[PDB]
């Protein structure tokens, strides 16, 4: 079974800058997804097809990577940004990161 | 499996006027060129007839080519002894993307008399009986038809045991020619009194005989 | 502008023929087809490639279009032929031909002499050629046949000649026989006139590709 | 005369091979281009459709100074930033499908410098045999 | 001499990637069951026999089954035929009223059900004052309880209205030749082997496909054209557990399916020229409809599929078979239609096995359903007549249709399930090797000629 695994994760920072996650898979090959929850709210997709956004999706968030590193870069971060990250293959999933203010 | 079909054999008295028929479909011969060839047996082929009706010079205006729609023919007129042979028709196909030939028809030409048949019968060399062996040797060339007889015979009865048999091959003359041997070893030769070679053809029997007695 | 062949005989199973064609009074660069033709047992005939002169364009045989190759070096004035994994569907006989000249009197087609090719898993055999000697029941009426057995050559062909091919007047290299061990057996006589029995020598001459030898046995007459 | 040529294929037969070759036989990627209850409605607009588009390209060439010569030639010269490629090569070693992905940026302006070389080579004769 | 001048083309033979619609037309043998007894001969040229199959050498393109086209336009004609073939037939709309029934004569044993009901009601004749008593038989699968006494109603008459099929129109299928019309090509992989996706080094054009006959069946397709060699797995992606996996096998394996129970037809008159068909009396014993497939060549064939699957997912990996999940009728079991009437054939005695890592008959038995609602349209539900005499029919299993299990949590075991999903994926496996271009002529290139004054 495929498992994903999480990089950095508990990351605090200031606003106005720019940040990063990082996940890793253990099989190449496939596309990658991101997620974003909020505090106490539904969550909501952000990148599919390891490029592509959502409707409603700023482009400050932009997805890269390949093969099975694949790195999620947020840049000019606002108060609304600091939430809770999920990297996604298939029905499997990663564990998650975390953005706090600092 | 060929995509041009032709019936196999056909045979006609000297002088005749025969139609050989090759049958194809649409996909080949009807947008293309075919060709009639030509060989004998143990020959390679030769041209007859190119681009349906023409002849290249080396060959007669005796005989005369024909295309309509997925057919073509070669018509004979004044049939010789010497069209004796194998035809075949030639051409190029869209569905398979190839060069192909026919079924190939084998002309015999009626007429032949029928060629009394000559044998001879050879001993083993002494030096295969230093090898210790025997082969005895039955030629029989130069006959006409070519369904012969041969049974390799002991001193009273017959042998069937080292005997190895050609069939009547047509040789040049179109007539026939064969073989067989009798493959026995040097003490089983001279086991013996004599051994024969008796061939049966045109219900004519004529036996050969050597003696080991004769080495 | 004749055609010739050149290669081995006997081919291993899964192995890779090559062949050699071999063209005599003109260029392989001229503006003509050069193909390769196969003749099955049972004188199936089917057409494998061919290669344009000039430029060395090729069309091959779809059906086999994996394993087949054709080069043409006009260095040698050569055609070449090879063809991967064969196996025994390949015994066939190879003729190379030249296309003809698009004009009023032409020759036809020009065709070589060919390679008789065996696909099999024995090994090659040097014959055995035996002299057959004209027994006094070989000599009837001032004629005798004396001959050579070329017992035990495989594969096939042995060429025989009669004297260095001196001779080729009465002679007959009568169809070979197909043994039970495999192996073939050919008989090649000519008939003599008794008169010169006394006089003149009469080696056969012959020789097989395959295990690439000769032998040239000489037919003598003796008693017993 | 002839053993074994090369006859003729199929129409998109010979667009495997190269474009010097392919060009000896155009007539046969030519021919095969006219012809050979709401069902009818469907017909009738297929066919409709491909006199369309067969019309809209004897059009195109005939504004052009060739109108039904097959092959033409004309009055403006290839400016080699297009293509970089040798004359040696092209003939005898790409095929029409290959030169397309090559020479697919530089259209719609060629077209025009057609109409525009045409155009004025018509007015400059017309000019000559109105002095004639 | 540098000064190199452009040249035009006509005819350059090149295409592009396109697409457009397409034209129906079958054999001249379909025309001499006459006046459109059979269906596609409203709409159907005779096809012309032997259409060029044209070969080509080097040209090398890339086919997708999964993006492909025309197969849409294919499930939509097959709807819009089976919907042009039903508005000359007649309504049966008087017929949803009170039933009153009961059992057939049969010693039954107390704890198995009757799957045949007896009923008895009212029916308006020629006239409009005289109504007549009348009975018939039904399947349990249609009647359901209105609610002393004890009565019953029809299954659809409380959503939509019934019509019901001719007895004129057959049911079997028939070869669908499919043609581009004019300016375009159809290409074809003639590659012995291609999975489905990518390049294909042997093409081959052609005018007019090969003959297709649609057939509907849910799992264990039939009639189909069978690969040449070995057995073929095919999926869009196979690390995804959504799509479905079509698997293609060698030699077709033979099916019996027969219903043994003689049967009756009879006439009821509605009104004015309106016939209607009922089930009437049984002559022999209730036996019950089944079907026969041979032992040992399904397990052969089984293992020739485990052979092959085991590539996919590494060698050393168990691989076993479970029944249909759930759902609802025509997607666990398998359904078909035989002789002009519709089965549906449980399928649990096939696909019980598993498999390690280095004369006899099997039966299953079905069911019989009269009135069908085949793409789960939302106001079109369908009756179907019966038929006469004892029914049997042959065929060839060629294919099937799977699903992977969605295993988390570390299992070394792959189970595989038969699910059966839309109707397009029938389609899919027939035309996986035709794309369709579009001709462009007039190319253009430079040469060293120049058009003189
Ligand atoms: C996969 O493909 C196979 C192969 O075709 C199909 O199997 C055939 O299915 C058809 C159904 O259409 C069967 O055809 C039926 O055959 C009956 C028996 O015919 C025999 O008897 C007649 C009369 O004596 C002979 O003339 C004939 O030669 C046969 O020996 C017929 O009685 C049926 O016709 C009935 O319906 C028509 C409709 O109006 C009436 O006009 C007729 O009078 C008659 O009442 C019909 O012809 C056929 O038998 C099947 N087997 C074979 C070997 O072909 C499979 O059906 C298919 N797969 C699936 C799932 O369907
Ligand atoms: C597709 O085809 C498969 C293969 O046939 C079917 O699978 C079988 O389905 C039946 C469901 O009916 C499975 O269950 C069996 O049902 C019996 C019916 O119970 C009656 O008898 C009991 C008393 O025994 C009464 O109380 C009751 O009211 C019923 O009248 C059970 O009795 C069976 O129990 C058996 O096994 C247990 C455990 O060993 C014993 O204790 C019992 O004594 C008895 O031996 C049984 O539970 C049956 O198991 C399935 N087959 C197999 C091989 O597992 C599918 O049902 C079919 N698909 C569909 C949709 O029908
Ligand atoms: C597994 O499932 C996937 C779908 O989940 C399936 O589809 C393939 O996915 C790949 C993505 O890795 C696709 O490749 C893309 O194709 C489009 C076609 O135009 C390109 O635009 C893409 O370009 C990339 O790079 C660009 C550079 O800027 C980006 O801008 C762009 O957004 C892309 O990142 C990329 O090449 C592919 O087309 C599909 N389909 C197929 C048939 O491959 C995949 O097939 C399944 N199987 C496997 C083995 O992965
Ligand atoms: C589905 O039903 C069909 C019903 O037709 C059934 O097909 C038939 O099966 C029988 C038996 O399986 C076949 O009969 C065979 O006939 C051939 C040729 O005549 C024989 O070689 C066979 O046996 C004969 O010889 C035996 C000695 O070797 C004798 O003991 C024997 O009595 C025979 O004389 C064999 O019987 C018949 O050909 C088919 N017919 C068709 C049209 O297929 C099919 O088997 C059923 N499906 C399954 C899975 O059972
Ligand atoms: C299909 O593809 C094959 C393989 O590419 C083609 O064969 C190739 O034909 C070209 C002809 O332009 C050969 O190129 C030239 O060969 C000559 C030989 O003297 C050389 O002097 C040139 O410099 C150039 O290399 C090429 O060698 C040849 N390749 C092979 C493997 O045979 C074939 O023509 C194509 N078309 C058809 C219809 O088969
Ligand atoms: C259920 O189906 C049964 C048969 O499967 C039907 O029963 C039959 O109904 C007819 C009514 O006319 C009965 O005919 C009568 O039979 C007696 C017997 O002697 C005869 O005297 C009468 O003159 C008349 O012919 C027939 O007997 C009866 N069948 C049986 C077995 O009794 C019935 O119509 C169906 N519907 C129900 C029961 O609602
Ligand atoms: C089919 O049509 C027949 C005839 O029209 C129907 O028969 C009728 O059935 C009703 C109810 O079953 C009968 O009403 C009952 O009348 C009796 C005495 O008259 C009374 O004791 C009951 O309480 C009830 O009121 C009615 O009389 C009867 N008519 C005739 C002529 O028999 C029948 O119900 C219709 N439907 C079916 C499914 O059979
Ligand atoms: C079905 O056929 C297609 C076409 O052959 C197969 O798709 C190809 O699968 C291979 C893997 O065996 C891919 O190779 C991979 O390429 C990437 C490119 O960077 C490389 O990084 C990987 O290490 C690997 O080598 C190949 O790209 C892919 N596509 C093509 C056009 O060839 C497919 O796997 C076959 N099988 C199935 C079950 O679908
Ligand atoms: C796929 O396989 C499973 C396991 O064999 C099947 O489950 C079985 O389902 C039947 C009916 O759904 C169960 O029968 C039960 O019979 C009692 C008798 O009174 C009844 O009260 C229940 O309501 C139920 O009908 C049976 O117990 C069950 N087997 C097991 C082991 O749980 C399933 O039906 C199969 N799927 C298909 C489509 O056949
Ligand atoms: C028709 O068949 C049904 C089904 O067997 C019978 O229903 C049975 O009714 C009795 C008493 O009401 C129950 O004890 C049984 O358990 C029922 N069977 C089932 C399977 O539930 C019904 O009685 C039959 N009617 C007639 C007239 O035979
Ligand atoms: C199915 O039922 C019908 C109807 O009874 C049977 O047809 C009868 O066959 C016998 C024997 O030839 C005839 O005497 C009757 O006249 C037939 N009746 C009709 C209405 O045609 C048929 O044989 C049955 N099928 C079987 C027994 O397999
Ligand atoms: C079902 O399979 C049988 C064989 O299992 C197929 O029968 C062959 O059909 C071809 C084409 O008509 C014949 O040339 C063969 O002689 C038949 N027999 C065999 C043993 O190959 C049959 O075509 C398949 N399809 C149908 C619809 O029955
Ligand atoms: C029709 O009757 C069936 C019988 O169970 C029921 O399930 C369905 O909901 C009903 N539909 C309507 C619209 O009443
Ligand atoms: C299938 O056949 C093989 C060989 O006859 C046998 O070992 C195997 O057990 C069979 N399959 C099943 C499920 O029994
Ligand atoms: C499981 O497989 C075998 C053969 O089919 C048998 O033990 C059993 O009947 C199967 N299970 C079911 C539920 O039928």
């Amino acid at each position: 079974e495929i498992v994903l695994t999480q990089s950095p994760g508990i990351l605090s920072l200031s606003p106005g800058e720019t940040a990063t996650l990082f996940c890793k898979a253990s099989q190449g090959g496939n596309a990658m997804t991101w997620y974003q929850k909020r505090r106490g709210q539904v969550p909501r997709l952000l990148i599919y097809d390891t490029s592509r956004r959502a409707s409603g999706v700023p482009d400050r968030f932009v997805g890269s990577g390949s093969g099975t590193d694949f790195f999620l870069t947020i840049n000019k971060l606002d108060r609304e940004d600091f939430a809770v990250y999920y990297c996604q293959q298939f029905e499997f999933f990663g564990l998650g990161s975390e953005l706090e203010v600092h | 499996q060929f995509v041009l079909t032709q019936p196999p054999s056909m045979s006609g008295a000297p002088g005749q006027r025969v139609t050989i028929s090759c049958t194809g479909t649409n996909s080949n011969i009807g947008v293309n060129y075919v060709q009639w060839y030509q060989q004998f047996p143990g020959t390679a082929p030769k041209l007859l007839i190119y681009e349906n009706y023409k002849r290249p010079s080396g060959i007669s205006d005796r005989f005369s080519g024909s295309q309509s729609g997925s057919s073509a023919s070669l018509t004979i007129t004044g049939l010789q002894s010497e069209d004796e042979a194998d035809y075949y028709c030639q051409s190029y196909d869209i569905s398979l993307g190839a060069h192909v030939f026919g079924s190939g028809t084998e002309l015999t030409v009626l007429g032949q008399p029928k060629a009394a048949p000559s044998v001879t019968l050879f001993p083993p060399s002494s030096e295969e009986l230093q090898a210790n062996k025997a082969t005895l040797v039955c030629l029989i060339s130069d006959f006409y038809p070519g369904a012969v007889e041969v049974a390799w015979k002991a001193d009273g009865s017959a042998v069937n045991a080292g005997v190895e048999t050609t069939k009547p091959s047509k040789q040049s003359n179109n007539k026939y020619a064969a073989s067989s041997y009798l493959s026995l070893t040097s003490d089983q030769w001279k086991s013996h009194k004599s051994y024969s070679c008796q061939v049966t053809h045109e219900g004519s029997t004529v036996e050969k005989t050597v003696a080991p007695a004769e080495c | 502008v004749q055609l010739q062949e050149s290669g081995p005989g006997l081919v291993k199973p899964s192995e890779t023929l090559s062949l050699t064609c071999g063209v005599s009074g003109g260029s392989i660069s001229d503006a003509y087809y050069w193909s390769w033709i196969r003749q099955s047992p049972g004188k199936r005939l089917e057409w494998i490639g061919y290669i344009f002169g000039s430029n060395g364009g090729t069309r091959y045989n779809p059906s086999l279009r994996s394993r087949v190759s054709i080069s043409i070096d006009t260095s040698k004035n050569q055609l070449s032929l090879k063809l991967t994994s064969v196996t025994a569907a390949d015994t066939a006989v190879y003729y190379c031909v030249r296309e003809g000249v698009p004009t009023e009197a032409t020759t036809g087609d020009h065709w070589g002499q060919g390679v008789p090719v065996t696909v099999s898993s024995a090994s090659t055999k040097g014959p055995s050629v035996f002299p057959l000697a004209p027994s006094s029941r070989s000599t009837s009426e001032s004629t005798a046949a004396l001959g050579c057995l070329v017992k035990d050559y495989f594969p096939e062909p042995v060429t025989v000649s009669w004297n260095s091919g001196s001779l080729t007047s009465g002679v007959h290299t009568f169809p070979a026989v197909l043994q039970s061990s495999g192996l073939y057996s050919l008989s090649s006589v000519v008939t003599v006139p008794s008169s010169s029995l006394g006089t003149q020598t009469y080696v056969c001459n012959v020789n097989h590709k395959p295990s690439n030898t000769k032998v040239d046995k000489r037919v003598e007459i003796k008693t017993c | 005369a002839v053993g074994i040529g090369a006859v003729f294929l199929g129409f998109l037969g010979a667009a495997g091979s190269t474009m010097g070759a392919a060009s000896m036989t155009l007539t046969v990627q030519a021919r095969n281009l006219l012809s050979g209850t709401v069902w009818g409605i469907k017909q009738l607009q297929a066919r409709v459709l491909a006199v369309e588009r067969y019309l809209r390209d004897q059009q195109l060439l005939g504004i052009w100074g060739c109108s039904g010569k097959l092959i033409c030639c004309t009055n403006v010269p290839w400016n080699s930033s297009w293509s970089n490629r040798n004359l040696s090569e092209i003939w005898d070693n790409m095929t029409w499908l290959q030169w397309d992905k090559e020479i697919s940026n530089y259209t719609q302006i060629i077209y025009g410098l057609l109409e525009e070389s045409q155009n004025q080579q018509e007015k400059n004769e017309q000019d000559l045999l109105a002095l004639d | 001499a540098e000064n190199l001048w452009v040249t035009v083309y006509y005819g350059v033979p090149v295409w592009k990637d396109a697409e457009t619609t397409l034209f129906c037309a079958s054999d001249a043998k379909a025309y001499e069951t006459e006046k459109h007894n059979v269906w596609a001969t409203h709409a159907c040229v005779p096809t012309d026999p032997n259409p060029q199959e044209i070969h080509l050498e080097n040209v090398t393109e890339e086919f997708n089954m999964w993006k492909n086209n025309m197969v849409e336009q294919m499930h939509t004609d097959i709807i819009s035929l089976w919907d042009q073939s039903l508005k000359p037939c007649v309504k049966l709309t008087p017929l949803c009223v009170t039933l009153q029934c009961t059992n057939v004569t049969n010693n039954i044993t107390d704890d198995m059900r009757g799957e045949l009901k007896n009923c008895s009601f009212n029916m308006t004749t020629e006239l409009r004052d005289k109504k007549q008593k009348v009975y018939s038989l039904f399947y349990r699968l249609d009647v359901v309880q209105i609610n002393s006494n004890k009565e019953y109603r029809l299954i659809n008459c409380n959503t939509s209205a019934i019509t019901q099929a001719c007895p004129k129109v057959s049911f079997e299928p028939i070869p669908i030749h499919y043609c581009a019309p004019a300016g375009f090509a159809i290409l074809k992989c003639k590659d012995k082997k291609f999975n489905g996706t990518g390049p294909c080094p042997s093409v081959s054009t052609v005018q007019c496909t090969h003959g297709i006959k649609p057939v509907v069946s849910t799992q264990l397709l039939l009639n189909g054209s069978l690969a040449e060699e070995e057995v073929m797995i095919r999926s869009e992606n196979i690390t995804n557990n959504a799509k479905n996996i079509l698997v293609q096998f060698n030699t077709p394996v033979q099916i019996n399916c027969t219903r043994p129970n003689n049967n009756t037809r009879k006439s009821i008159r509605i009104g004015p020229g309106q016939a209607f068909y009922a089930t009437g009396d049984i002559i022999g014993d209730i036996r019950q409809a089944h079907c026969n497939v041979s032992k040992a060549t399904w397990n052969e064939t089984l293992g020739k599929v485990v052979k092959q699957l085991r590539k996919h997912f590494g060698n050393n990996t168990i691989i076993r078979f479970a029944n249909s999940s759930g759902g609802d009728l025509e997607v666990t079991t398998h359904s078909f239609n035989c002789g002009g009437e519709f089965f549906y054939c449980n399928t649990s005695g096939l696909f019980n096995s598993t498999w390690i890592s280095n004369n006899d008959s099997i039966t299953l038995p079905c069911r019989i359903k009269q009135i069908i609602n085949m793409w789960q349209r939302i106001g079109q539900a369908m009756y179907a007549p019966p038929i006469q005499g004892v029914i049997r029919c042959v065929s060839n299993i060629t294919g099937l249709i799977l699903t992977r299990d969605g295993g988390s949590t570390n299992s070394t075991t792959e189970t595989f399930r038969p699910g059966g999903g839309d109707m397009r994926d029938n389609w899919r496996s027939e035309l996986y090797k035709y794309k369709v271009v579009k001709i462009e002529p007039l190319g253009v290139a430079p040469t060293r000629c120049k058009r003189r004054v």
